[PDB]
């Protein structure tokens, strides 16, 4: 449910 | 070096965050299932707020943000793709803004997860939102990768055009299978919005690095087109400024060194 988990 | 460049450009949007870049509306307990991604959630300061049918008790809120132009005025609505129970509100956004153009950069499925609702057309399938008729007046390729359709949007007796570009083929944190075929999309977009003071509509799936890119490109061919470069023109004060009106707008490192390269080419 996350978009900019490795940002 | 543009490493390091959009590595400050992370930290300052980090402390940004850490400071108090604000998020009350976007957390509100009535707001929370209209966000697309619980940590993508509009800037207090630039979000766009919603009054058509206020009468009526519908809430002000969607996911997006304004973003200046090169011209000082507000020439983007940076925001998510829709969601099935966001449509309508979607719908009032383009409609109280007098939108004439939208750009899409996603699909409705990327990785096999539903990304964005569709929100147009189709061909003898009209699609009613609430008290909006959209019915599709034509579609057609700009390009191999780029479909145009032209909308009629019906609300409260008033009959509107509104034109959607949809780019097939541009993977999220990366950059368009074609980035000539991104500019056409620009150019044709700017063509259709014509004069006009209207915001051109930009969404991505959370409306962050595609979205950002696109604003981008065309605030800096804007600028080539229409004023004299400052003499001290940076890109990192370009994207930095997108990003503290649109959270992640250029959200990664390749998009950043994507949009250094296509800015060199469009200078020359």
């Amino acid at each position: 449910p996350e978009y900019l988990g490795l940002d | 070096v543009l490493a390091g460049e959009f590595s400050d450009i992370q930290a300052c949007s980090a402390a940004w965050k850490a400071d108090g870049c604000s998020t009350v509306a976007g957390s509100r307990p009535e707001n929370v299932r209209k966000n697309r991604y619980k940590d993508v959630l509009p800037y207090d300061q630039t979000r766009v707020i919603l009054s058509l049918l206020q009468e009526e008790g519908h809430s002000d809120y969607i996911n997006g943000n304004f973003i200046r132009g090169v011209d000082g005025s507000l020439a983007y609505i940076a925001t998510q793709g829709p969601l099935p129970h966001t449509l309508l509100d979607f719908w009032r956004l383009v409609w109280e803004f007098g939108v004439k153009v939208i750009l899409m950069a996603c699909r409705e499925i990327e990785n096999g997860r539903k990304r964005c609702e569709r929100y147009w057309a189709q061909e003898q399938e009209p699609l009613q939102t609430g008290l909006f008729c959209i019915t599709l007046i034509k579609e057609k390729w700009l390009n191999e990768d780029i479909m145009l359709r032209t909308l009629k949007v019906t609300f409260q007796k008033e009959s509107r055009s509104v034109y959607q570009l949809q780019y097939m083929s541009w993977p999220d944190r990366g950059v368009p299978s074609s980035p000539d075929h991104m500019l056409a999309m620009v150019e044709e977009a700017r063509r259709l919005q014509g004069s006009g003071p209207e915001p051109l509509c930009v969404h991505s799936s959370a409306g962050c690095g595609r979205t950002g890119v696109l604003c981008t490109v065309d605030y800096v061919r804007q600028l080539l087109l229409t004023q004299m470069i400052p003499p001290d023109f940076s890109l990192f004060d370009v994207v930095l400024k997108m990003r503290k009106q649109r959270p992640a707008a250029v959200q990664t490192e390749e998009q950043y060194r994507f949009l250094y390269h296509t800015v060199a080419q469009m200078f020359c």
